[PDB]
């Protein structure tokens, strides 16, 4: 699969065609890092399009659903097999930063 | 200059155009000077997003050239076509009066069929009411369009009654009309644009047009207190006139031929606000209900011409040109001959030119005239009479080469 | 920032409308496309017998079989945009 | 006149018009994005196979002719069961029964027409 | 087919925390709590020794739920059924259509008053498709005890023949269709004691959709061409309204 | 069948028929496995041309 | 079936039935018992021998399909492209300069791999030594094609080496051509064999007209060694040739107006092979591959010419039709203007009479006559052939009015 | 041009193609010891029973006429789904796209060779 | 008049033709094709002493072929032929300088224009009078048809 790479603030890339396209492993990886970032009723074209922020960020007790469904976004995705992610901090104020590990379908070639 | 919906018209921005505008775009967002543009992947896509915006430009353009009725050419020819109430005429099946002659007269239903001379049907929708007399009855076709046959014996007794004896009919036929085509379509909306105005000098014009058999048209109106002049008339062609007439004041005039007189009659007295001068007497009834309850039939009886067929005599000479190419008159003839003339209408050397060419023309015309009486050819405008339609005969259409 | 730009805009999902070089890149392509449908909405404003100057009033004549030629001359209506001959019709007059 | 049932909210639909001087296909498009019900038929003789040219995108209106000049047996109009005379305009206008399409008879048609027709 | 699909659409169905119920009445006690994951694996030998795989055909998952009903059910440890949002509006585009003027644009608004007050009840019940509890909604009137609201919330999923959804836990399973709904009320307990066996309504997509599931404000704008059959209108009697008036003539 | 605006009118090009052909396209331009879905840019951008 | 190289081809035996025919020799040799499995010694060869056959016959069906000008792919460099006369210029690893700012002096490895801002890795080809500031150094890139090399980028290192601090270049990478694709270096061998599309004097018409930019071209060709005549051209006119004309011996002439100089020269270097008449000099520039990685220039130069100065003047007369009325002897002239013609068009004024009239005029032309600013006037032809870009300004119709 | 669906990567298939003008057996193989797609053919004429003498062993490429030579009204052209004009050369290489073959219709053989043929 | 009444139209009456018959081309056996391809080696060359030959034996009625070139600028010389077998030469002719010239026998005229038409790169000398039509669009978008006429 390939996907047009974003820059570091992850804005968009034109130019390079055929170059700025990032080829595989790494597609994988901007694909989950920013299927995880899609707001589920947002797109009028998708509108279960990935989980719901506006209804899990703004409930309380939720921890264990954002979790489980990161895990069902991330393993719903082209590319990747296994998911190994739990919570390392604890709302260090009250923002809770997930540690969130993958195996791509690549990496098991042996 | 792009996409300006100005008084110039429509000016959709070119292919070329659009890309540069996206390009520009893409440009000044992402790149100043890097990113690439053609027979690459960016500049590729870019084609095709400028292939989609194009597609829907490129359709204003279409769309507005179809906004005119010189150049329409289609469905959207008639949208605008609806824009006056008229519509093109449909094909109509062409009739067939016969003489049939059956043993008993109780009843004929839809079916018949005859004159195999061609793959034919001319079926029916009515009884038989004599006995084994020749009684007429009348078949429509089952082609839709121009159909005909000529007095043959050939019929294809489908399902027969009583199957008499044949049923050989005298020689006339209503040729019926085929389906209007665009190119007729356009003159006459054009013409006939005056068409919902209900009785004026265009109402008669666009409605006689109307009809199922009528092929050529004028009006003339006398709008004058004062006898002996033409004002307003059908064609502006004659506006310019200062010739000759004979009518009286506050009178119309229809001159017209190959409508049925009936319905010729329903629209003059459906249309009609003052005299009417003509020769034919074409007729109308209606059925109106007194206030006391009771029925009665007026007639309204008004006068119509048909116009005096006539000649006309062109004094044309040719130059060919490419060595030992001569021309070839017959050709000549067959083209001017078929230039459609409509009633009483100016013929001028000026407009003749343009039919005195065919479509690989190697020779030249440098004196042509017309005339009326097969002589005395005069510069420019003839005049026909203002009842009287003309043709150009491939007889009396001489043309005369010069060797070169 | 007009109705049509801001509602189609919303199809940008969010990881999208705030990275400066791809709204930026939406707004182009909503930008193109937004000229069309102005185009569309002002057909009518700008066709009909009221706002209409130069060659949409002559097609309007061919539609209404009345050209600007009227063979006359008429004065002049001096109460630059188009100038045609002495016996045809300035704009508003036609 | 006859009211050509089932019609559904559904933007784009295809009705198979079976009727006596051939059939057609009316194709029911709702244009949202600006409200309209645009209409296709392909009418087909029943004494061939090949189809008419077709008709394309023509609105959906109160009370008028919409295909006469292409000049074959039938058209259609809509009428509004309110009063309310407007066209065709939201997506379940024809569901709910606010406006109804009619198709017109071929033998309607004569009498509007005033000749036949192909 | 592909090994694959299973752990992606097995994780497809997650339990949100809210715990809906038999839909969103939870105000019962799940005695017992099954699932019957079938399969057709048909019998004899399969033929190739090579390729001739791809011979389980799967089954309607079925889920029983056996519970009871008193009057004063108290709920351990759930948090509230909140009402879900109504998001028709997400894509709604306008301002293409046309430029019309005053009580023409007045004339729409109460045509829309006037048939949105006969299509905003299915409106909302495709809007709250899955879960018919917060469409029935609470009972809220003090004369009918718990019992009552478990009774006639069942008969309304019952007569509704809508699917509804349904969570055993760890699951919230999306379209159960109720197959069988048995109350039973011995005479040495007050409460009802009722068996519930759901049936999955799974069906995929054959054509090419490329969106999902989109808002209402483009789910007919992405619509493929849809199909009805033909039908004779020359011979229909129930609309055979004469031509118009302004018609005979023209 | 796509947009054709001729003497039969003005046919209109159908969503899906119209986004297949913008991904045919783009499968064209850059690579048979682009992937164009609700998050990759192209999809977004797909998604916005065909509406 | 079994392996058979026939008039038919190369039938290739397949693995089973190969190792089959094995066994059953073996049976044959032995006997019928012997055990043959993946064990036994006579198995484990039996095995052996049949995929040896079996990747053998797929090598020499390899041979065989590449001996196929038509079909090959590492061959096909050399099995035709020096056989039948093409080259396949290699590829090339496009180079880099760029300043790598160093802290520490040192010799950067071998290849040890940097990677601009876009995942392209430029390898740096030999070791080299950096020394204590800024370093222009050259990377080869790692991916064989073109690979654009933008300027000012920032490059990550993929292979980190101790004490870099800065990667950066200060100008662009020239690109590394890329090769002829298998697909499009046997379409260009290809396309040798289809005839063309048009015959050698309307080739160059076809393709020097969709030039983006011209309007009207004609062309002129002297095919006999006949100096001064005319042997062909686009313009159906010139069949005789009734003037004098300039041409070259044994030569083609080209006249455009408005096109884009560089590609009018790269199309008539594309497709004339020859000499050019003409005025102005215009060149095709191309680039010829030496065997090794070079590039040859090569100029062609060809001459064509621009005319645009075509004065036609013409005198008409404009009898009026009311006695009165004023004609617009200034509407006529514009609309006269308005037509405009090709090039070297034998104008003819039989046609022009038609530009004349103006929708409803009482106007009438008569005695319209063209001249090219002579007192000559003819009443045709006034045109000669070459050069002639011609069209009417308004300040050059002479009318004369005629009172009606 | 047509697109041969239903062609996996398992090395040795045989299609069926039947046409207008008689029927022919497409026998792919796949050499991997060396990378490419051979093909058979046996066109059967419609008008009898004896096919004509098969064609052997050649090779699948791009845009290019495969079986041209054995004068019969049809070939096969395969086009690459990349830009990489590369021949056929995985064994997987049909099942996902990556190349795909075209049956070219004999009305189409017309347009190529410029008349007809048996 | 032997023709069987297959499906007619109407059936009318027979159908005698007069006696010309184009015998219409057996497939080519290899054997033929050896000398053919062996001396129409030139084929994609487009327009050379060899491209006319072996453009021309594709034609669908052409029996026997030779092509003649004089490149010098000095008329009445032969020196480009198909066959070298007549390089040898030094035994008269008529032509011109700077002139081509095919020998060919049982093509049809229009094909054998459309080659010669389509391959000529000068002076054509001959007796029959082939001719070629080209379809092209001028730049302002009009048609027209040049005609090529060769010898």
């Amino acid at each position: 699969m390939r996907v047009r790479t974003l820059d570091d603030n992850g804005d968009w890339t034109f130019g390079r065609g055929k170059a700025d396209y990032i080829t595989s492993k790494k597609a994988i990886a901007q694909t989950v890092s920013t299927r995880i970032k899609s707001w589920a009723n947002d797109n009028p074209l998708a509108m279960n399009a990935n989980i719901d922020w506006k209804d899990l960020l703004g409930r309380k007790g939720t921890e264990d659903t954002i979790l489980r469904e990161i895990e069902r976004v991330v393993v719903q995705t082209d590319g990747v097999i296994r998911v190994t992610e739990l919570e390392v901090i604890k709302t260090e104020k009250r923002v809770q930063s997930i540690l969130l590990s993958y195996d791509t379908i690549y990496d098991d070639s042996e | 200059m792009s996409l300006t919906f100005n008084e110039n018209g429509v000016q959709t921005n070119t292919f070329s155009e659009l890309r540069a505008l996206l390009e520009a775009g893409y440009r000044e967002i992402y790149g100043t000077d890097i990113v690439t543009d053609q027979e690459s992947p960016d500049g590729q896509r870019i084609n095709l997003e400028t292939l989609l915006r194009f597609d829907i430009e490129s359709a204003f353009s279409w769309l507005y050239s179809n906004l005119d009725p010189d150049l329409n050419t289609g469905d959207m020819q008639q949208i605008i076509g609806k824009l006056s109430g008229l519509v093109l005429l449909p094909a109509s099946r062409s009739q067939w009066d016969v003489t049939i002659n059956m043993s008993r007269a109780k009843t004929l239903p839809a079916g018949y069929t005859i004159t195999d001379e061609n793959n034919q049907n001319w079926f029916l929708d009515s009884d038989v009411d004599v006995l084994i007399g020749d009684n007429e009855v009348t078949f429509l076709s089952s082609l839709w369009g121009s159909i005909s046959g000529i007095s043959g014996s050939s019929f294809t007794q489908a399902t027969p009654e009583i199957g008499v004896v044949s049923i050989s009919a005298s020689a006339d036929a209503i040729q019926g009309r085929e389906e209007e085509t665009p190119e007729q379509f356009r003159l006459r909306r054009q013409r006939s644009t005056e068409n919902p105005a209900q009785s004026t000098i265009g109402s008669i014009y666009a409605k006689l047009a109307q009809i199922n058999g009528v092929t050529d048209l004028q009006v003339y109106d006398n709008s004058s207190d004062t006898p002996d002049q033409i004002t307003g008339s059908s064609n502006p062609d004659i506006l310019n006139g200062s010739e000759p007439v004979t009518i009286g004041a506050h009178t119309m005039w229809v001159v017209i031929e190959g409508g049925s007189l009936d319905d010729i009659g329903e629209v003059v007295a459906k249309h009609r606000l003052g005299n009417t001068k003509g020769s034919v007497q074409v007729s109308y009834i209606d059925t109106l209900t007194k206030p006391n309850g009771d029925d009665f039939q007026i007639v309204n009886l008004h006068n119509i011409d048909r116009p005096v067929l006539g000649d006309l005599y062109v004094r044309l000479t040719a130059t060919q040109k490419v060595s030992g190419s001569p021309i070839d008159t017959d050709a000549i003839k067959n083209k001017l001959s078929l230039v459609d003339f409509e009633i009483g209408q100016y013929v001028d050397a000026d407009a003749l030119y343009q039919q005195s060419l065919i479509t690989n023309s190697n020779y030249n015309v440098t004196d042509l005239e017309v005339s009326l009486n097969g002589i005395d050819w005069t510069d420019g405008r003839v005049f026909s009479g203002y009842d009287g339609k003309l043709s150009i005969s491939t007889s009396n259409v001489t043309i005369t080469t010069v060797p070169v | 920032m007009s109705d049509f730009l801001n509602q189609y805009l919303l199809y940008l999902i969010k990881q999208y409308y705030e990275k400066p070089k791809a709204n930026a890149e939406a707004q182009l392509l909503i930008s193109t496309w937004e000229t069309y449908a102005d185009f569309i909405a002002n057909f009518g404003n700008n066709f009909d017998i009221d706002n209409a100057e130069g060659e949409v009033l002559d097609l309007i004549g061919r539609i209404l079989d009345l050209s600007r030629q009227v063979n006359d001359v008429i004065p002049a209506s001096f109460f630059t945009s188009k100038v045609y001959t002495d016996y045809q019709l300035t704009d508003t007059q036609y | 006149m006859n009211l050509i049932e089932n019609i559904t909210s559904e933007y784009i639909q295809t009705h198979a018009l079976e009727f006596s001087r051939g059939f057609a296909v009316l194709t029911l498009i709702y244009e949202q994005a600006v409200q309209m019900w645009k209409m296709n038929v392909v009418y087909t003789r029943a004494g061939d196979e090949e189809p008419q040219p077709p008709i394309y995108g023509v609105k959906l209106a109160l009370s008028t002719t919409h295909i006469k000049h292409r000049n074959w047996p039938f058209d259609f109009t809509v009428i509004d069961t309110t009063n309310n005379g407007m066209d065709p305009y939201r997506a379940d206008d024809f569901e709910t029964g606010r406006c109804q399409l009619y198709f017109i008879t071929p033998e309607e048609m004569i009498q509007v027409r005033g000749v036949d027709v192909q | 087919m592909s090994l694959v699909n299973g752990m992606v659409e097995s994780l497809n169905n997650t339990k949100s925390e809210t715990e809906i119920g038999i839909g969103g009445y939870r105000l019962f006690a799940r005695v017992r709590e099954t699932v019957n994951y079938r399969n057709i694996v048909p019998t004899d030998t399969l033929e190739d020794g090579s390729s001739s795989t791809d011979d389980i055909i799967n089954e309607p998952i079925t889920v029983s739920i056996e519970g009871v009903v008193s009057n004063l059910f108290v709920e351990e440890r759930q948090y509230p059924q909140l009402v879900s949002r109504d998001f028709s509006a997400v894509g709604e585009i306008t301002a293409l259509l046309p430029a019309k003027s005053q009580q023409q644009i007045q004339r729409i608004s109460q045509i829309d008053s006037q048939i949105r007050d006969a299509v905003l009840a299915a409106e909302r019940a495709e809007r709250l498709a899955g879960k018919p509890y917060e469409f029935f909604g609470n009972s809220g009137n003090s004369a009918k005890t718990e019992q009552e609201k478990f009774i006639d919330f069942m008969e309304a999923l019952y007569f509704s023949r809508r699917p509804t959804e349904v969570s055993v836990n760890f699951r919230d399973y999306k379209n159960m269709a109720l197959v069988s709904f048995i109350p039973v009320r011995d005479n040495n307990t007050k409460d009802t004691r009722f068996t519930a066996d759901f049936q999955q309504i799974n069906y995929s997509t054959l054509v090419y959709t490329p969106v999902s599931s989109p808002s209402k404000s483009v789910s007919g704008k992405v619509s493929d061409a849809s199909n009805k059959g033909g039908q004779n209108p020359e011979s229909n009697e129930t609309g055979e309204r004469s031509l118009l008036s302004s018609l005979v003539g023209g």
